[PDB]
C-alpha cells in the first residue's frame, strides 16, 4: 500500500488541512482550526502541528502578495514520496540524500531555506518521511 | 617535564585531520610497491574522463541503455524544438550526475572549472547533418528555440568523419566556485541541442540516430569541499 | 606591531593652512590630528592598535550554535542529534561582528562545548559511562543523517571529530569553505537568477551543515547535551567593512528587524550627562 | 608539521599537500598522440 | 590513423577504419620486473607461443542485444598455448591487447561501450546468493546483459547498470574503445597486467572483464546485413608464467 | 615518550587563545584570493571614517534622520543657549554612541586617541555664520556658557566654502586609555556648540539651517581591551 | 600545490584546427579547454586541486565499523565483545569511496570512537568507575578470543589498544597490512582455484579480525558501547580509479545489488528545471 | 632496512655442481635458493623482514597478567590488592613468545589496562570518584604488602605508578631486571644446589613482584578493576631460539604438559586438502 | 605553555606503538652484556632452519616418531601411488605446520618466500633409489600421478651418498604474499613424491626405510603482517 | 622519531627499524664450510 498525506494550505484562507490517505481510503482528516489530527493520535498531531508551522513560514517565505496554494503528497509506499506543489503545479521535492527541499522554481529553493531555518526542520522530515511514515502504514496494515 | 596547556580542539576526533598516530605494527615490512599501471592520484582525473551521460532521463528509458542514448532522426517533425534540455551542474541535476564528472563531483559541496560535454553520434555512417548544442549562461530562462541558443555559447556539430564534436561549455560563473547541491545562487546554466540542419539519411539508412553525450572535466576543473555522497543513503547494516 | 602616530609638536599659527575648515561632503574623512586644529606637545604615543583588527576582533571566539540534543533509550527521534546549518547568524553577538564586515575570507575555528546534563525526571539512579559525541561536519550537498544511527555518521569522506566528555573541547579548524574567493556576510542578491527565491546570505556562502550525536548508543534515562559551538574566525581578510548592527537581530536566515532608536534618546539637544 | 615523531612510515601523517596527477593515464590513454587540433581520426 | 596493423605472435591484425589504439592507463604492456616481482620460479616467456591474437568466438550484434562480457584470463582457457599455460602454471601475468572487431557498413547505426574494467566484480541477480562460475566466465558462449532486472542464482546480467552496481556509462574510465559504425569498425584496448599483486592464478582471479555495451542499439534499415557480428581476438603480450605444476582440471 | 605536565590552563576552551588545531578538511584547495577592493584590516579604520553623529537624541527626532541633524537657526533667541551639549566619551554617551566610532568602541573596555568631530553645514549657499564648538576637558562642569565655552578646546566654525570644520578634540585624559562603559574615572569632557555669531540669511534663504556632526578616529586613535557588545542583547534563538 | 591550468586567451578562429571535432571512439578524452573551442579571456586561475586528490578525498575519516558490545555480570557471551573482520565494505560510505578505485596501496588510521550509554533498565543505581575498552586487532590466521575473558586477550603479538573512556578516541595507524602490492577493493576472481568457493574481494586482501571488549571484567548493570570504528585511509596510492557505486549496498561480502536506475528519472529528454 | 636477498636468474645446468644433493646429516640447513635447484627469473624481491625481527616480533604487546581486585567497605582483605610475581609464564600468549628463545635481554614495557566495573550487587546506588589506582613493582628480595593499607605502599624507594581511571593506561619500561647477562626463559637446572628444590626458570630471573590496590581507600559499594597487565619486550637482545611451544600450557611455574600430538592428524600420508 | 591538539589516537593502548614511557627504575645500571652465543635477531633465522616436517599425519602415528618419518619401501605395490602428499603452505597445512617454518608463520597473518623442503633418507646404507618430488603451482588439482608431478616444479632425488636433496620450491604466488590462515585465494601448490625407481635393497638391507622432511627458509623468504598464534588457545590461568 | 625524551636507556622505544640477521648461527653452523654447489659429504 501507499500512505499518502495530503497536505494543504492557503496563504489568504481552513488555513491549512491534511487529507491523510492509507490507500485509496482516507483516514486522517487535520485541520488547523482544531488543531488536532482528527480521524498514537499524540505524536501525529504533534508531526502535522510541525508541518502546519512550515506551511505557514513557507507561506511567509513567499515574496509575493497573491494568493498561494501550497500543496504536499508527503509519505512512504511499502520508499519515501514527497512531493510538493505550489498553485496546483509541482515546484519542489524533498531530498533525501541531501535532506532538503528543492527544485527549478525559485520559490521551491526560498520555502527550503525557510524551512531549513528552522530547527532541524529538515532532520524532522527526514523522520517523517523514512522512518515515521513507514512505521505509521505498518501499524495501521497491522490494526486494519 | 615540558609545561604543555591543553588547547581547544583537545581530545577530539576530527575527521579531517592529519594527525600522527602510533602504529598497531611497529616496524612492519610493507610488501614492496610495484608498477601497477593506473596510479589514479586526483579525483579529478577520474572526472576529467569522458564518461556517458544518461541525458535521455525519460521513464523506463533509465535504469536501461535508453538512457544514455539520444534519439536524434530524420523528419520535419520538432526539429524546431531541443534535442535535449538539461541543466549543466553535473552535481544535482538528474542528468549530469550519477556519471564520473556528477558522482565526482556529488563527493564535495564546491566545484569549478570547464566541463567538456563530448557528443558522439552513433548512426549510420551515410548519415550527415548538423546539430547545435548550446550552453546558456544563468540569468535567463532555458532556451525555447535554436535562435535563443545561438545567442549564448553554443557549438555547430557537423556529423561526419569526426562525430565526436564537444562541446566544452566556459566558466561563466559569477563566484570562483559553484555549489554542487541544488543552489539557486551560483547556478550554473543549460544545454540544450538543436537541429541546425536536419540529418538526411539515405533509403537505406536509418533514420532515428542516437547521440551520446560524454561530461569530463578540463584541466581547469576542481572541487574545493569534501562531503559525504548523498546518493549512498544507507539504509542500514549489510 | 606599529603603534599608533605620535602627536607632533604645534604652536600658535594664523597661516592660510585650514586644517579644520575642509569638505567632509567630498566623501573624504578629515585626516587632520590634534596638532593640527590645536596647539599640543610632542608625546611619543605607544598606543598599540594590535588588538583592534579585524584578525584580533574576530579572533576572540563566541558562541554560534546552541541545541540539546538528547540521548535516552531506542525510540530514536531528531532530538537525538543536533542540526545546524552551518552559519554566523545564528547567534547575534559573532553575527554583529562579522556584519561589521561585507566580505570576509578566514579560516573557522569551530570549538565544541558540549554540556551534558541529565535530564531532571523521576529515576535519576543511572551510572552511564564517560558519554562520547561525534561532530560531523557534513559538506553542503553531501548526505544528512535521519535518525542517530543512520549511515551518514559512517565518515568515509565528510569530516567529523569524536570527543570524550572531560577533555578539552573538540577544536577544528575548518579551511575557507566557500565557492567564492571571501565569504558575503550580506548578499543583496537573490537565490535565482529571475529575482526571486529566498533572499540574503543564505543564498551563497552555503556552507555545509553540522550534526552532533553521542556515539554512545543509548542512555539508561534521558541526557540532554548542550553542543555550544563556538566560532574563532582566523586568518581574517576582511573586505568592505559595514557598522555594527543597530537593531537587535529577528531571524537568521535575513537581516529583517524591528525598526529601532538610531541611538539612546536624550531629554534635549543640549543634555549633557554630568556631576552637579 | 612534516617533522615525524614516529618511526613507522605508516605512523606518518596523510600526504595532503602531495599534489600529483596524470590525466593521460584515463582522458589521454591513446598509444599514438591524439592532437586537439588535428582530426583525430585520418 | 583509420588504418593500421598489429603483429603480434603468429597472428596478425589487419584494420581500415579501427581508431587510435588505447593503452591501458598509458602503461604498455611488459614483463614482470626483478624490482616488482614476488616469485624466484625463473618463469617461462613465451614471445609467440602465448602472446598472439586469439579469436573468441563470434556475438552477433542484435537489436535487443543489452551487451556482452567475457572474463579475458578465462575466456581463453583450453584455447591455445596460453590456456595451456594457464592450466599449468599457478601464477601468471600478461598484457592483453584486445582487438574487437565488428564490421559493418556505411548504412548501420549505432555504437558500443568497449572496455576493459579491471576486477570487474559482478553483481548477483538474487543479492543473498552469489552466481556460480557458470555465470560470469564464458561458458562455450560469451555471457549476455539483460536490458531490464532479471532474478534467480545468476550474475545481474541488468545492462541498467555497469555490472557490479555501477552506471554503465561511467565505465570509460576504465581503457575503453567505443566501436561506432559510422567511425569504428574494430576497438583496441591495450590493457597491460592490472593486478594488486604481481602474479595471480589466471583461472582463480580474474584479471578484468570486457564488456561491450550497445549504448545505441544496433538499428539498420532492411534489405542490410542483419546478422553483425561482434568478433574478440586477445593477445596477452608479455604473457609471464611462474609457479609450473601439473595441469588444472579446468 | 618525552615527559610532559600538565600546566595549569590545560583542557580549556579559552575564548582569546591562539592555539593551533587539526583542520577538518587536510590538504584543502581554497578559492584563490582576488583582490578585493575594501580590505579593512583593523577596526579602528571603520572607527576612523567621519560618521554622522545622532547629535539630537531628543524624543521622537531619534529613530528617524531629525537625530543627526543640528538645527542651526537665523534668530535672537535661545543665541547664548548651547546649540548642542553632550559627553565626548563615544562608547556610554547616548548621543556619540551607535555610531561607527561609537559603536566601535563599544566592542572593546579600555580607549584612546583623539575623536574628530566634523561639523557639516546643511543649508543654503547664502547662509553665513559662526558656531563656535568646544570639548571642555572633565574636572569642571558642562559649559554653560560660550564664554565658559571658550577656557577649555574650542574651534571657531566659519560657515563658508568648506562648511565643514571639525573640532579634532584632543587627548587630555589623565590615563592612556579611558573606559567605554559609564565610568565616573577617566571619563571624557563634554561637546558644546554655540553661536559665536548669529548665521543671518537673505529673504530667500531659509531660516533654520542644519548641522550634521560627523565622529571618526585619528592616527592616535586606539583601543585595548576587547568585550562583547552591550548594544545587542539578544533575547533569544532567532 | 600546483593550481588547475590557467585558461589561455582566444580570439576568432576559422582554421583548419577542429578542437571540437575529435574521436571518442579511440578511448581518448578530448583535451579541449574553453579556450579551443570559444574566444574567452587570459584568466590566472588559482583553483587548486589539493583537496581533490585520492589522499585528501580517501583523507577524510569515515566510520566503517558500527557494533554493540555489552558489559554486564558473569554471564559472558558473544554480545561482551565485538568482532570485525576488518572491511571497508561494512559502512558504505567509505565503501563507495574505496571501491571508486580497484587497488589502493594505504596505511590506514583506526579511530574507535567508543560511547558507552547504560542500556535502559528496571534499575541503573550503579556508580562503575570509568570504562576501560580493548581494541585488538587480530592478525589474519591468528587465535581470536571465543569469550570477553578469554586467553586471545592478553595480546603477546597481536597488536592492541588500551583506551579509558573520556579520552582522545584511541587511533591507531595500521600499517598496508596485505598479502600482495595493493589492496583489492574488487576482485573478479574465486577464491580457490577451482573457479568455485567465496566470490569477491573477501577473498584477498583478507586483513586480520578486530575485537573491541571493556577491560573492566564486569557491571552492575548492562552497558552497551557502540565502537564506531572510523577509516583513515592515508598514504594513497590508489590504482585503477572506478565510477563511484550507484545501486545501495546489499552486502559486505559481494557487490550484489538491486537495479537502479542509471540516474534519476526526468519527465522528458527536454525537461530543464528552470526559473519561470 | 635490508630486504630479502633478490632471486638470481638462473638457466639449465648440467654441471657436478649438486645444490639440491648435499646432507642435513652435517647440521647445516641448506643455503640454496629457487634458482640453485629451479630454472627462474631475476626479480628484484623488495620483501623487507622488518617486522620478522625479535624486536618486532616481540613489540607486539600481550597481556601477561588477569586478577581482580576490588574496592569494598573497610573489611580489608587479600581480594582488595592483586599480587603477582613477574613473570612472562602467566599468560601463554606472550608465554610462547618468550619460549620462543631460550635467553632474552630487554627492557620490558610494562602496560596497565585497568577495567574497572561496579560488582552485580541489589544496591549499586553509590557514585564514587574516579579511581585511583597504585601499581607498585617490589624489588625481588623488598617488603610486599600485607594489605590495601599497608606501609608498603609508602614507596620510599620500591618504583611505583599513580594512574587515574580513564587516561591513557599507565605504562612502565621496567629496565633489565636480572642478576645475570639475560633472562633465562629455560633454565633446565634447579634452584638449589644439591639438584632438589623448584625447578625451571621460576629459580632464575627472579623478577620481584607487582602489587595492584585502588588509591582510594573505600566504596560504598564493591568495585572489582581488572589490572590486565601487558608486557611490551623492547631492544630485545635475544639468544639461543627455541622451537614455538606445541602442547598447551598448563602451569606457569612448570614447562610440564600433558602429551601433544606434533600436528593436526590427516587421514593418510597422501591426503591433501584440495578443491575437487 | 605550547599548545597541543590532543589528535585521535591518544590515551589508548595501541598494542604495535613505539611510544617512550618513563622508567620505573631511573638511572638503573643493567647486568653489562656478554657475548651470548646464538643472538637471534630475526624470526625467520629460526625459520630457515631446517625443522623434520611431520608429513605423515595418519592417526596413531602421531604424537609419535613415525609422524616424521615417510616410510619408502622396497616394493612393487603402489609405486604409482604418492609417497606422501600435502599442501604447500606452511601456515594452515596440518603437515607443515607445527613445525619451525610452520610455527614461525602461523605467527603471522601474511608470508612470502621459497621453502626449503630437504628430504633426508633414513635407511640402509646399501639402500639405493630414485625419489621424484614435485611442487605444483596451484590451478589445477593435487598431483595424482608422476607424470602430472612432473609437469609442474620436481626434483629428482638420487639415494646415495649425499641423500639429503631438497626440493626447494619456488615463489609462483599470483600476490607477493600468501595467506597463512586457510584462504582459497592466493594459496600456495602441493608437494607430492613419487617412485622414480624402486629402491632396490640387497637380501641383509632392510626392505623399508625411512625419509624425513626439512622444512626450512630461503634468504627470500619473508612475513609481514604480525598474529597472536591460533595453536596456543589458553583455556584459562594457569 | 629517533629523538628519545628520557634519559633511561630503557625508556627509548622499540628498535623496529634494527634489521639484523645471522641465519648462519643456526641454518650453517658447521664449522668447515659447506658449499650448496660442492657436494656436502665427500
Amino acid at each position: 500500500l501507499s500512505l499518502l498525506y495530503h497536505l494543504t494550505a492557503v496563504s489568504s484562507p481552513p488555513a491549512f488541512w491534511v487529507s491523510g490517505w492509507l490507500g485509496p481510503q482516507q483516514y486522517l482528516s487535520y485541520n488547523s482550526l482544531r488543531g488536532e489530527a482528527e480521524p498514537y493520535w499524540e505524536k501525529e498531531t504533534t508531526d502535522l502541528r510541525i508541518k502546519e508551522k512550515l506551511f505557514l513560514e513557507a507561506f511567509k517565505a513567499l515574496g509575493g502578495k497573491g494568493p498561494y496554494t501550497l500543496q504536499g503528497l508527503l509519505g512512504c509506499e511499502l520508499v519515501p514520496t514527497a512531493k510538493f506543489a505550489l498553485n496546483g503545479e509541482e515546484f519542489m521535492n524533498f531530498d533525501l540524500k541531501q535532506g532538503t527541499w528543492g527544485g527549478d522554481w525559485p520559490e521551491a529553493l526560498a520555502i527550503s531555506q525557510r524551512w531549513q531555518q528552522q530547527d532541524k526542520a529538515a532532520n524532522k522530515e527526514l523522520t517523517f518521511l523514512l522512518f515515521s511514515c513507514p512505521h505509521r502504514l505498518r501499524e495501521h496494515l497491522e490494526r486494519g | 617535564g615540558v609545561p604543555v596547556l591543553n588547547t581547544p580542539g583537545s581530545t577530539q576526533f576530527l575527521t579531517s585531520d592529519d594527525f600522527q598516530s602510533p602504529s598497531a605494527m611497529p616496524q612492519f615490512d610493507e610488501t614492496p610497491e610495484m608498477h601497477i599501471p593506473g596510479e589514479v592520484r586526483n579525483l579529478m582525473e577520474m572526472a576529467e574522463v569522458d564518461s556517458v551521460v544518461p541525458v535521455n532521463n525519460i521513464t523506463g528509458k533509465t535504469k536501461s541503455m535508453e538512457a544514455y542514448q539520444i534519439a536524434v532522426g530524420t523528419g520535419n517533425t520538432d526539429k524546431t524544438k531541443p534535442i535535449f534540455s538539461f541543466q549543466m551542474d553535473p552535481g544535482y541535476s538528474s542528468v549530469l550526475k550519477r556519471t564520473l564528472l556528477g558522482e565526482m563531483l556529488n563527493y564535495y559541496a564546491h566545484w569549478s572549472g570547464s566541463v567538456k560535454l563530448t557528443f558522439l553520434f552513433c548512426g549510420s555512417a551515410m548519415a550527415t547533418g548538423k546539430l547545435l548544442i548550446s550552453y546558456s549562461p544563468p540569468g535567463a530562462s532555458v532556451p525555447s528555440s535554436r535562435k535563443d541558443a545561438m545567442l549564448g555559447t553554443h557549438i555547430i556539430w557537423d556529423i561526419g568523419l569526426q562525430s565526436s564534436c564537444v562541446l566544452c561549455v566556459p566558466w561563466i560563473s559569477q563566484s570562483h566556485y559553484r555549489m554542487v547541491q541544488q543552489d539557486p545562487y551560483t547556478s550554473a546554466g543549460y544545454i540544450t541541442c538543436w537541429y541546425q540542419t536536419n540529418i538526411v539519411v539515405p533509403p537505406g539508412a536509418p533514420t532515428s540516430c542516437d547521440v551520446l553525450c560524454f561530461a569530463s572535466a578540463c584541466n581547469d576543473f576542481s572541487v574545493r569541499l569534501l562531503r559525504d555522497t548523498p546518493f549512498m543513503a544507507q539504509p542500514g547494516k549489510l | 606591531d606599529r603603534t599608533v602616530a605620535n602627536t607632533q609638536p604645534s604652536g600658535p599659527s594664523n597661516s592660510k593652512e585650514i586644517p579644520a575648515l575642509t569638505a567632509v561632503e567630498t566623501g573624504h574623512t578629515s585626516q587632520v590630528d590634534p596638532s593640527d586644529t590645536l596647539q599640543t606637545r610632542h608625546v611619543v604615543n605607544f598606543h598599540s592598535r594590535s588588538e583592534s583588527t579585524v584578525e584580533n576582533f574576530m579572533g576572540r571566539a563566541a558562541c554560534v550554535f546552541m541545541d540539546q540534543y538528547k540521548l535516552n533509550g531506542e525510540e530514536t527521534s531528531t532530538d537525538n542529534f543536533a542540526v545546524w546549518t552551518i552559519n554566523v547568524r545564528e547567534m547575534a553577538q559573532l553575527r554583529r561582528k562579522c556584519e561589521l564586515f561585507t566580505y570576509m575570507r578566514f579560516d573557522i575555528e569551530m570549538t565544541m562545548v558540549i554540556t551534558s546534563c541529565q535530564d531532571q525526571g523521576t529515576q535519576l539512579e543511572q551510572d552511564m559511562p564517560v558519554l562520547t559525541h561525534q561532530i560531523m561536519y557534513v559538506p553542503p550537498g553531501g548526505p544528512i543523517p535521519a535518525k542517530v544511527d543512520s549511515y551518514e555518521w559512517q565518515t568515509s569522506t565528510n569530516p567529523s571529530v569524536f570527543w570524550t566528555e572531560g577533555n578539552a573541547p573538540a577544536r577544528m579548524s575548518i579551511p575557507f569553505i566557500s565557492v567564492g574567493n571571501a565569504y558575503s556576510l550580506f548578499y543583496d542578491g537573490w537565490s535565482h537568477f529571475t529575482q526571486d527565491g529566498t533572499y540574503g546570505y543564505t543564498t551563497l556562502n552555503a556552507m555545509g551543515k553540522l550534526f552532533v550525536r553521542h556515539v554512545n548508543k543509548s542512555s539508561p534515562h534521558q541526557i540532554t547535551s548542550t553542543i555550544r559551538v563556538y566560532f574563532k574566525p582566523k586568518h581574517i581578510k576582511a573586505w568592505v567593512p559595514r557598522p555594527p548592527r543597530l537593531c537587535p537581530y529577528i531571524n537568521k536566515g535575513d537581516v529583517n528587524f524591528v525598526v529601532t532608536e538610531v541611538t539612546d534618546a536624550r531629554k534635549s539637544i543640549t543634555d549633557t550627562p554630568h556631576p552637579e | 608539521t612534516n617533522i615525524n615523531f614516529y618511526k613507522d612510515a605508516a605512523s606518518s601523517a596523510s600526504n595532503r599537500q602531495e599534489l600529483q596527477q596524470d590525466p593521460g593515464k584515463f582522458t589521454d590513454p591513446v598509444k599514438d598522440l591524439m592532437v586537439k587540433t588535428l582530426p583525430a581520426l585520418n | 590513423d583509420r588504418v593500421r596493423s598489429m603483429t603480434l605472435g603468429n597472428s596478425t591484425i589487419t584494420t581500415q577504419e579501427s581508431a587510435n589504439v588505447v593503452v591501458g592507463y598509458g602503461e604498455w604492456p611488459s614483463y614482470l620486473s626483478d624490482k616488482e616481482a614476488t616469485a624466484e620460479d625463473q618463469p617461462t616467456q613465451p614471445d609467440v607461443a602465448t602472446c598472439r591474437f586469439y579469436t573468441l568466438e563470434s556475438v552477433q550484434w542484435e537489436k535487443s542485444s543489452p551487451g556482452w562480457w567475457w572474463k579475458f584470463p578465462e575466456a581463453l582457457k583450453n584455447m591455445g598455448l596460453f590456456g595451456q599455460n594457464m592450466h599449468y602454471h599457478y601464477l601468471g601475468r600478461a598484457g592483453y591487447t584486445i582487438h574487437v572487431q565488428c564490421n559493418a557498413s556505411k548504412f548501420h547505426q549505432g555504437c558500443l561501450l568497449v572496455v576493459c574494467v579491471p576486477e570487474a566484480e559482478m553483481g548477483c541477480a538474487d543479492t543473498s546468493t552469489t552466481f556460480p562460475a557458470t555465470e560470469l566466465t564464458t561458458e562455450e558462449e560469451p555471457h549476455v546483459f539483460t536490458s531490464d532486472s532479471i532474478t534467480g542464482k545468476k550474475v545481474q546480467a541488468a545492462v541498467c547498470n555497469a555490472g557490479m552496481g555501477v552506471g554503465v556509462g561511467n565505465l570509460t574510465i576504465f581503457p575503453h574503445q567505443w566501436i561506432n559504425l559510422r567511425t569504428n569498425n574494430s576497438a583496441t584496448i591495450v590493457m597491460p597486467y592490472i593486478n594488486s599483486v604481481p602474479m595471480d592464478n589466471m583461472f582463480r582471479h580474474y584479471n578484468f572483464t570486457l564488456m561491450i555495451i550497445p549504448f545505441a542499439p544496433l538499428n539498420f534499415n532492411e534489405g542490410a546485413t542483419a546478422y553483425v557480428p561482434v568478433t574478440v581476438t586477445i593477445a596477452p603480450m608479455y604473457a609471464e608464467y611462474n609457479g609450473l605444476r601439473l595441469a588444472s582440471t579446468q
